[PDB]
């Protein structure tokens, strides 16, 4: 299950460094 | 910029998933005057 | 007293 | 205990009478005077380091092996120098 | 205005008691001796003035 | 007013260390010199770089007479 875990760290990671 | 750059990608995560004070002297030889440093 | 020694030192 | 007495008083003038005034500090104890008074001695000028590998103003110092370098290359060279050192010595 | 080279208290006997407070300050210039009022140990220490330290004291 | 000369460590030694801690002098040699303005083939001597030595001495170039 650690996928799913990886796929939501980067999900909200990405999401967090996309706005300026 | 810097942190849209920096991001980590998903294959990274994936992978994830002797200090002594020396001196200059004791390592490097001192260069003659008028010549290129080397090391 | 007071005065001479304030003179003295001056 | 220890006080600090701020003195000021009329003194006559020297080459009413022509006078001007004067200030006297006085401290009770040496330890006070020291601690107002520290008689520090000037810094010392620093040591203007430069890189050993190609002999410009220092810009860092690498935190394994203390020595001063001024770029990534310098820094490269130094780790290999030092491993090389590491393994001759022990 | 100068960097701080000295801050040496003048001691004297009251007619430890102090008459004067002398500061060095060195600029590119040259160097100056001031004799202040001792009453400036106090902005002195406010200040947390020490040898090396760029000052300046105004006149007034 | 005296003359200034040029000198290092007229601000201390120990802010110049490590620039001549870093370098080494070249080494300079007593050594004989041949004058190509003289006739006869003496040999004086000089305090000279080793590299230097047996170059054409330079003060030969101002020999030239009158015509």
């Amino acid at each position: 299950l650690l996928k799913e875990r990886l796929d939501q760290i980067y999900l909200v990671n990405e999401r967090r460094c996309s706005q300026a | 910029e810097l942190l849209s750059k920096k991001k980590i990608p998903r294959k990274l995560m994936e992978e994830i998933s002797a200090a002594a004070k020396l001196k200059a002297s004791r390592l490097f030889q001192p260069v003659q005057y008028g010549q290129k440093p080397e090391g | 007293a007071v005065m001479t020694a304030v003179r003295a030192w001056e | 205990g220890p006080i600090i007495t701020y003195h000021s008083v009329t003194v006559p003038l020297v080459g009413p009478p022509a006078r001007c005034s004067r200030t006297f500090i006085t401290f009770s104890d040496d330890a006070t005077f020291e601690e107002w008074f520290p008689q520090g001695r000037p810094p010392k000028v620093p040591v203007r380091e430069v890189c050993p590998v190609t002999h410009r103003p220092a810009l860092y110092r690498d935190p394994v092996t203390d020595i001063p370098y001024a770029t990534a290359r310098a820094f490269k060279i130094i780790r290999e120098a030092y491993k090389k050192y590491i393994t001759a010595h022990g | 205005e100068g960097e701080v080279t000295e801050l040496t208290p003048c001691e004297t006997e009251n007619p430890k008691t102090i008459s004067h407070v002398i500061i060095g300050l060195k600029t590119a210039k040259g160097t100056k001796q001031l004799k202040l009022d001792p009453s400036i140990f106090e902005s002195l220490q406010k200040e947390r003035v020490e040898a090396g330290d760029v000052i300046y004291i105004e006149a007034n | 007013a005296p003359p200034l000369l040029p000198s290092d460590t007229g601000q201390g030694y120990r802010t110049v260390k490590a620039k001549l801690g870093s370098k080494k002098v070249r080494p300079w040699k007593w050594m004989p010199f041949t004058n190509p303005a003289r006739k006869d083939g003496a040999m004086f001597f000089h305090w000279r770089r080793a590299a230097e030595e047996g170059k054409d001495y330079p003060f030969a170039r101002f020999n030239k007479t009158v015509q």
